[PDB]
């Protein structure tokens, strides 16, 4: 039927940081994944639970497009079962995951000369983040016996740490925006289907 | 190069509150509060992230210091309700990369001298 | 409760090729030091945002060094202007300012 809003997700000039990932509900769209699959801009297109070529002709119950930014090294933290600081704390894709994670180098897009620190991750947390959830809580973390009393002190830390993104650095430090196309809820009539 | 410009009241009487704010350049860089007693070691009061508007204080300065953020001009204010005779200390506005600890103060602010008249 | 004790607080050197400054910690520091140049009647400026990686400005001839408990700073070109109070700073655990090391022309 109507045209898909898929362009807005990929072409959005701004992606929120990984700790608070923007989740875009998708409805009334035409599943035109042919352009995406034929695109040579996407460095990583590793789909889990579905084949990349089958995306063009398939009916999707509901699509959630969660987008964020990750450092150049360890872009594959998003892959289910992969444990790391950003994976365990900021965004944890559930081990049983049904969707395609697509990520590409955004150094020319999301990196500024001298550093762009707008994207930041929660380095410290009391417990590992529950799967597919967001915790924007920014209280002072307590790493000591003394109660921090909501106050930053010795053995007390802020949870969020900013990324180091420099255009000069190569594959080590480059903004690699990730768009996790989690879909196929299988809970309602499908509003997304392949073109006919 | 150019320090973050800050404005603050000077020579307030006892019991008054000084409101000092600095203009952030722009971004998610945290703004941290550094108190320097005259001819003594520097001290750290707290911080507030401008983007997230999160309040951070120190056990030494809990309650006495209050920090507010004005998003329109991207300025973060500092109100100090209780003033003491020894509290006549310059309060520095420092921009640092937001981290679990206040990172390197790159760069510092102008620096506002405050004196107390008993 | 980490205090950045500085042993040569009154360190003083006449202009020369070599200058030595020191900084110590009560507990282990994972090379998260910083040096701030606080000139007389001036706002401080960052010098070594890393443990030894000098700043993006013009800290030419200024070189951090050391890791762990012991830290040191050396400068090849001791000009008159750069003479100031250098405040060792540690943020491995919490923001902890050293008492400060004045530098004099003695
Ligand atoms: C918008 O997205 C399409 C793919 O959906 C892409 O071909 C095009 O280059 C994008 N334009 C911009 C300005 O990002």
């Amino acid at each position: 039927t109507n045209l898909c809003p898929f362009g807005e997700v990929f072409n959005a000039t701004r992606f929120a940081s990984v700790y608070a990932w923007n989740r875009k509900r998708i409805s009334n769209c035409v599943a035109d994944y042919s352009v995406l699959y034929n695109s040579a801009s996407f460095s990583t297109f590793k789909c889990y639970g579905v084949s990349p070529t089958k995306l063009n002709d398939l009916c999707f119950t509901n699509v959630y497009a969660d987008s964020f930014v990750i450092r150049g090294d360890e872009v594959r933290q998003i892959a289910p079962g992969q444990t790391g600081k950003i994976a365990d704390y900021n965004y944890k894709l559930p081990d049983d995951f049904t969707g395609c994670v697509i990520a590409w180098n955004s150094n020319n897009l999301d990196s500024k000369v001298g550093g762009n620190y707008n994207y930041l991750y929660r380095l410290f947390r009391k417990s590992n983040l529950k799967p597919f959830e967001r915790d924007i809580s920014t209280e002072i973390y307590q790493a000591g016996s003394t109660p921090c009393n909501g106050v930053e002190g010795f053995n007390c830390y802020f949870p969020l740490q900013s990324y180091g993104f420099q255009p000069t650095n190569g594959v080590g430090y480059q903004p690699y925006r990730v768009v996790v196309l989690s879909f196929e809820l299988l809970h309602a009539p499908a509003t997304v289907c392949g073109p006919k | 190069q150019v320090q973050l410009v800050q404005s603050g009241a000077e020579m307030k009487n006892f019991g008054s509150s000084v409101k000092v704010s600095c203009k952030a350049s722009g971004g998610t860089f945290s703004i941290n509060w550094v108190r320097q007693a005259p001819g003594l070691g520097l001290e750290y009061m707290g911080r507030i992230i401008p983007a997230l508007d999160r309040a951070i204080y120190t056990q030494k300065f809990q309650g006495r210091v209050t920090i507010t953020a004005d998003k329109s001009t991207s300025t973060v204010y500092m109100e100090l309700s209780g003033l003491r005779s020894e509290d006549t200390a310059v309060y520095y506005c420092a921009r640092s990369v937001v981290g679990p600890t206040p990172n390197y103060f790159d760069p510092w602010g102008q620096g506002t001298l405050v004196t107390v008249s008993s | 409760e980490i205090v950045m004790t500085q042993s040569p607080a009154t360190l003083s050197v006449s202009p020369g090729e070599r200058a030595t400054l020191s900084c110590r910690a009560s507990q282990s520091v994972s090379s998260d030091l910083a040096w701030y140049q606080q000139k007389r009647g001036q706002a401080p400026r960052l010098l070594i945002y890393g443990a030894s990686t000098r700043a993006t400005g013009i800290p030419a001839r200024f070189s951090g060094s050391g890791s762990g408990t012991e830290f040191t700073l050396t400068i090849s070109s001791l000009q008159s202007e750069d003479f100031a109070v250098y405040y060792c700073q540690q943020y491995n655990n919490f923001i902890a300012f050293g008492q400060g090391t004045r530098l004099e022309i003695k």
